[PDB]
């Protein structure tokens, strides 16, 4: 794929001395960067990666698709109640198929109506086309044949092929309805709309197109013969049965009945309209021979054979052979051919060509090819998952997943994450390094957002993770919150030069019972200490306890000890002479600083104040 | 998405991503370095700050892991490599938002590349210049971004002739976690693999042949969910090479090359890794950005090419 | 992100409503649930919180022993059950969260009261006939005697809203509502245009259609 | 229970002007101090937190500070778009609130006056009606005269908030009487009295005459 880096300014022309061009892959998908190292070529282009969906569609699709595959639980894995297992098992894989068909329709719905390129729209539709296909043919039959059920079946068909191609469009119903050279509706055209309708289960639309000319006309009025077979064969199209099997046996008996009885009857009616009529019936009766005349596509081919001749799936081997020899595959749109491969048993070698597509989708079709057990892991053996050691699905899930993981769209990284944690294959441990290493890039903002980051650090037990992303986070208010070990002891520091220069925090340490709770580690307790003295300084013996407990502190512990003595002197019996000795036994530049503040020598100061107390001891 | 000025006024060595991918950093040879932002609201990049910060053509630059702050590293050809920490406390484009916190002189040659290591191993650097020795540079107490000793050197090539513009040189340290300290280097024509052994130094473990002139670009590949490793290389000689690695004259590791792509018929100047180490980026002569995905086998794809 | 506020509406005095706020976008478990409410052209009043990690919970007097604020944090829902309400309760209520309170309930009308719901009588207001030559006209509707409030006007259909002025209602004395709506048009025009006003009264399930016009002598 | 004063209670400024609103706390609140905005008929939108952190997306223009135990919350160049009620918050208490305007020249009113419709009396009752159109200040009197006489107590009257674009007001006045005493009566009249009038002007009808 050729894509224009910027289609405004294209930083090169001729071979002009071929210039270093540099590229450099970002943290974000969609924010790459790309440069030259060149005189007068100074400018940056970002770039983003070549068919990125950044659309809220998408990850809506991506979201759904999650759904069905978590909600599959252990059937999203197949077992090489107990014949019932088997039954149950494709029971509900094969609606998990349904799910997902329908989640890509919403999908490329909302991409045709929110959209600036539909080239998006027609891709994903042909996708679905091809999973109708392969559903009405896998997945719902389960190896049987249409009697085992013959309602679903016939609905999924009727339906994959009224999907794959707008024909016959409105646009054309009217446009014969309108074309004259002719009496009345009668020429090949006509007729050739008819059977495509019948060919296609078009029933009602059908019926609809001949109460529109000449149903009681020309017929009631020429002949009354051809009339009653024209009428009670539309009848017939009025109940075709859909459900049991036995009444179709029946159907097919009374359309003989009439195509025999018309066959050799009274012919009242034009040369053309005779056989017009004959042809018809035939078509309904199931003529092989007709049924192929009359059929523009292979797809109308096979569908008219399943539907009007005989309902079995053992026969779709010839019956696409006579559509090919008839139609052959129309190479303009791409599911086509998928569907032909599908049909005749070769499933596989599909999943490159859907990664090309759409990797979503081409991912989760791995997975429920898996869950049928369409396709599995061969490989037979190294310590981890990212490889072609387990299932081909498993591949393209975690990778996925890892693509993912670039897109920066916080919404989608529970899925990545969620995709790579319930992967069928990998020791527990393999995946607990792949999130270790993954959880870091989440674009986490709000505190919802890193409490998902830490539950997750949580439930894979990545304590080395999170002191990481909180390490992150750490770097007043935020140094408040904080409150590795050097930092805590920098942050009692703090406190305690805080203390000594002397709300809400301050108090807890000591709305407002939620915080107590949360609290409910040394540093914060002598800053508790600290605040507790200077409560009890503002409040005799109160003022001796709280200068014991800052000679208590002072000892656990310079500039501290400089604050004791100057609360000291400020103040100017046994114990509190025995402290000062300790203290006097204890004993730069900020330390001098803090003391000319103060004042606004010191160890002088300091002796004469011991000196002072001594004598008042001694006086006592 | 358009284009924009870096307001350089010499030609721009490197551009570097910040771990989160909102935030660039830029050097040129007119000794500045530039910081652009981008902006949430209107998703376009926008100049952060801009300063003088060598006296000579600052060539190589990258970010610190964030778990240590916001931190830049620059190598100039002035034979020095500073170290910076945002002051979120400056206006932007005031040109004083990022304070040197460092300068390590014993490069006695220019400077062409310095990486930061990988965030589990502290903050830690390697740089390599014409002097063809290369240094570890280890910030001991994570609280002072000042204290930065010297780890290590290493001589990597022998005997440089005093007389060849034609020089290069690259590292790339290996991002992975769980894996065994090593890292990557390109020495002109040859390209070897460091590894810490248990005597705590650098030993020679490995060697990816092959390269027939000088190589212009390399970076070791994020092994999440691979066992191996792998490691890419732009060479002169106008081939992009992806090698693996794997461990099991006296090294513990074996080397295959998995590709060689001459898609773009000249040098290949740049090559670049995805987070994931799922895509790999290209760039040369040509004009050209390549992407590439692995195939099944293990062989690589070009899933696309931007001009 | 998105409070949803659900469970007001009209009630008898004495009576009780159950009001509910779901949440998401955020951690209701270690959030705080606020009530606040607003009574017609008044301030902000502060009724009630709850914390979601201890299930700690506080009213304002006004509402104590009659409002039981509570929460469930596996719906992250939470609920203001309001019992033996009062005319002085009538008020739009807004949820609103703390991790101050970043995330706001858009709100929903508590009206507390005993009168029978009636619709409201239309009566034209008529351009006078003396309405100046190459000048402005104004005309309107006159929203006469219902109860509760709200009303809503328009000009055909919505099709006219330039020159339209709606008034806020005024509380009779009687106790019922009455509000005028006008608009400006040019006097060339009211022998030429068509005028309807379009009054619905959601609580009486009252729609009227109103052609104005100058009146026959 | 902790009282928030906020002064004043109402102010008007011009686009571009420099406002501030302060808030004066019962009794000594910390920093716990927020700042709102609410337009009528919405939700409040918090603006400031911890009396002067700037709430996530909200423009520069806004800032809080705090002196002591008065809290600012300034705007330092008023918008257009700017007109509301704001709230300061420390049980949880709010401040009464400001009322922001916008101020420009003065607009005189135009005057209507409506009788009541023949559907109105045709139920036992007579509203007559006085309109005053965009106009410039609030402050517009209006005075019922029946025959010449004052009324009192029998009239009630509204203002639409400011035009958007014009900034101007209007105003309506009921006059309410019983078809009994509005059939006692001949001459109805709205006298309205304003700044922008250079004397009073009144718009009158005679009852029953087209």
């Amino acid at each position: 794929i050729l894509v224009p880096m910027t289609v405004n300014d294209q930083p090169i022309e001729k071979n002009g001395d071929k210039m270093p061009l540099k590229f450099k892959l970002g943290p974000l998908s969609y924010q790459n960067m790309a440069f030259i190292t060149a005189k007068d070529k100074y400018k940056l282009y970002p770039v983003r990666i070549p068919r990125l969906d950044t659309s809220k569609e998408f990850s809506a699709y991506v979201s759904g698709l999650f759904e069905i595959y978590r909600d599959l639980g252990d059937d999203r894995v197949f077992n090489v109640v107990n014949s019932n297992f088997a039954k149950e098992h494709n029971a509900t894989v094969n609606l998990a198929m349904e799910a997902i068909l329908n989640e890509l329709e919403v999908f490329i719905g909302r991409v045709k109506d929110q959209d600036g390129r539909v080239n998006r729209f027609y891709e994903l539709e042909e996708s679905l086309t091809v999973l109708n296909c392969l559903r009405t043919m896998y997945f719902i039959l389960d190896g049987q044949d249409v009697e085992e059920n013959r309602s679903e079946f016939i609905e999924s068909l009727l339906n994959w092929i009224n999907r794959s191609d707008g024909e016959p469009d409105e646009e054309y119903i009217e446009q014969v309805f309108s074309v004259a050279g002719k009496k009345v509706f009668e020429t090949q055209y006509f007729w050739k709309l008819l059977n495509q309708l019948v060919l296609r289960g078009l029933l009602s639309q059908a019926i609809g197109c001949i109460e529109r000319s000449d149903l009681l006309p020309y017929l009631s009025d020429t002949c009354a013969v051809s009339f009653d077979a024209v009428s009670d064969s539309i009848e017939l199209l009025k109940q075709y049965p859909k459900d049991s099997s036995s009444t179709f046996r029946e159907w097919k008996n009374l359309v003989l009945k009439l195509s025999q009885a018309f066959g050799s009857s009274a012919t009242d009616i034009s040369g053309e309209l005779r056989d017009y009529i004959e042809d018809f019936l035939l078509v309904i009766g199931g003529n092989q021979r007709k049924i192929l005349q009359y059929s523009r596509t292979w797809y109308e081919s096979f569908c008219g054979f399943l539907l009007y001749y005989i309902p079995s799936l053992e026969l779709s081997a010839e019956y696409l052979q006579m559509s090919l020899e008839a139609n052959v595959v129309d190479i303009t749109n791409d599911w086509e051919q998928p569907c032909v491969d599908i049909i005749s048993g070769k499933i596989h070698s599909i999943l490159p060509v859907m990664e090309s597509l759409d990797s979503c989708t081409a991912a989760f079709t791995a997975m429920i090819c898996e869950a049928k057990g369409l396709i599995e892991n061969i490989f037979e053996g190294l310590e981890d998952l990212f490889s072609y050691r387990n299932g081909m699905a498993s591949y393209m899930l975690n990778s996925f997943a890892f693509e993912l993981c670039s897109l920066g769209d916080k919404e989608l990284w529970p899925v990545a994450i969620g995709l790579i944690a319930l992967s069928a294959t990998g020791t527990r441990s393999a995946k607990k390094m792949v999130i270790a290493e993954l959880l870091p890039h989440y674009p986490f903002v709000t505190n919802d957002d890193i409490e998902w980051m830490l539950s997750i650090c949580v439930e894979w037990r990545l304590p080395e993770i999170a002191k990481e992303i909180y390490t992150t986070l750490g770097n007043i208010e935020s140094i408040a919150n904080f409150s590795l070990v050097k930092s805590y002891s920098w942050l009692l520091f703090e406190a305690s030069c805080m203390e000594g220069q002397k709300v809400l925090n301050a108090i807890v340490s000591k709305d407002d019972v939620i915080i107590p709770q949360d609290i409910l580690v040394t540093n914060s307790m002598r800053q508790t200490l600290a605040p507790y003295a200077v409560l009890s300084q503002f409040y005799d013996r109160e003022d001796w306890g709280q200068a014991l407990r800052l000679l208590l502190l002072l000892i656990e512990f310079h500039y501290l000890v400089l604050l004791v003595a100057k609360f000291l002197y400020p103040i100017f019996e046994d114990s509190v002479a025995t402290v000062i000795e300790v203290i006097e036994t204890k004993w730069s530049n900020l330390y001098e600083t803090i003391i000319e503040a103060d004042k606004s020598a010191t160890l002088l100061k300091n002796l004469r104040k011991k000196l002072n107390f001594k004598l008042c001891q001694a006086f006592m | 998405m358009q284009p924009f000025d870096s307001g350089h006024d010499d030609l721009v060595h490197d551009v570097v991503y910040d771990f989160y991918g909102r935030h660039v950093a830029t050097c040129s040879s007119d000794q500045h370095i530039k910081v652009f932002k981008l902006d949430k609201d209107t998703s376009n990049w926008e100049l952060s700050d801009s300063w003088r910060a060598h006296d000579s053509s600052i060539v190589a630059i990258d970010w610190a892991s964030p778990e240590y702050g916001r931190i830049i590293a620059s190598a100039s050809y002035d034979k020095t490599v500073k170290l910076w920490e945002e002051d979120p406390d400056q206006e932007e484009c005031s040109g004083r938002r990022w304070n040197k916190l460092c300068t390590l002189n014993d490069s006695k040659g220019s400077l062409y590349s310095v990486k930061f290591a990988p965030a589990h191993l502290g903050l830690k650097l390697a740089c390599l210049g014409n002097d063809g020795i290369l240094r570890l540079y280890d910030a001991l107490e994570p609280s002072d971004l000042r204290s930065w000793t010297l780890t290590s050197e290493m001589k990597v090539l022998s005997i440089p002739p005093a007389n060849h513009l034609q020089s290069d040189f690259c590292l790339s340290w290996c991002p992975s976690r769980f894996s065994p300290e090593k890292l990557a280097v390109s020495a002109l024509e040859q390209a070897i693999i460091y590894q810490r052994g248990k005597d705590g130094k650098l030993h020679v473990a490995a060697k990816l042949p092959g390269h027939k002139s000088l190589i212009r670009s390399i970076s070791w590949a994020p092994s999440i969910g691979r066992w191996y490793q792998l490691i890419a290389t732009g060479c002169k000689d106008g081939r992009i090479r992806i090698f693996k690695i794997t461990e099991k004259l006296q090294s513990n590791l074996q080397v295959e090359l998995l590709s060689e792509h001459d898609d773009h018929n000249g040098e290949v100047w740049s090559v670049s890794w995805n987070l994931t180490g799922t895509i790999l980026s290209s760039a040369g002569d040509d004009g050209k950005v390549r992407l590439w995905k692995a195939t099944y086998s293990n062989e690589f794809k070009c899933m696309s090419v931007i001009t | 992100v998105q409070l949803v506020e659900s469970g007001g509406g009209l009630v008898q005095p004495g009576g009780s409503l159950r009001l509910s706020c779901a949440a998401s976008g955020f951690n209701v478990s270690y959030s705080s649930i606020h009530w606040v409410r607003q009574a017609p052209g008044k301030g902000l009043e502060w009724v009630a919180s709850i914390y979601p990690y201890y299930g700690s919970t506080s009213y304002a007097d006004s509402v104590k022993g009659r409002f039981t604020i509570s929460a469930d944090t596996s719906k992250n829902t939470a609920y203001l059950q309001m019992n033996s309400l009062r005319a002085e309760d009538t008020a739009v209520y807004y949820c609103a969260r703390t991790g101050a309170l970043d995330y706001w309930g858009q709100g929903t009308l508590v009206t507390v009261s005993s009168a029978s719901t009636k619709g409201p009588s239309v009566f034209p207001l008529a351009p006078s006939s003396k309405s100046t030559s190459g000048g402005t006209a104004a005309l309107g509707c006159l929203v006469k005697d219902y109860f509760p409030e709200p009303v809503t006007v328009s000009w055909n259909s919505g099709a006219l809203t330039s020159g339209v002025h709606t008034f806020p209602a005024v509380l009779q004395s009687s106790g019922l509502y009455s509000l005028s709506s006008v608009v400006t048009v040019p006097s060339s025009s009211l022998g030429t245009q068509t005028y309807i006003c379009n009054v619905n009264h959601k609580p009486s399930n009252t729609k009227v259609d109103k052609k104005v016009e100058p009146k026959s002598c | 229970d902790i009282q928030m004063t906020q002064s004043p209670s109402s102010l008007s400024a011009s686009v571009g002007d420099r406002v501030t609103i302060t808030c004066r706390a019962s009794q000594s609140v910390s920093s716990a101090v927020a700042w709102y905005q609410q337009k009528p008929g919405k939700a409040p939108k918090l603006l400031i937190y911890s009396a002067s952190s700037l709430y996530s997306g909200v423009p520069s223009r806004f800032s809080g500070s705090r002196s002591g135990t008065d809290f600012t919350l300034t705007i330092s160049s008023l918008q257009p778009e700017d007109f509301a009620t704001y709230y300061c918050q420390q049980p949880i208490t709010f401040g009464q609130g400001t009322k922001v305007e916008i101020k420009r020249t003065v607009a005189a009113p135009s005057v209507f006056i409506f009788p009541p419709s023949d559907s109105q009396l045709k139920s036992g009752t007579a509203s007559v009606v006085c309109l005053l159109n965009n106009f410039y200040p609030r402050e517009a009197k209006v005075q019922w005269k029946v025959d010449n006489a004052l009324q009192s107590g029998n009239s009630q009257e509204s203002v639409t908030e400011q035009d958007s674009k014009d900034s101007t007001y209007s105003l309506s006045s009921t006059l309410t009487l019983s078809k009994a005493d509005y059939e006692k009566h001949k001459v109805y009249a709205c006298e309205v009295t304003h700044q922008g009038l250079s004397s009073p002007v009144t718009k009158s009808f005679n009852r029953g005459e087209c």
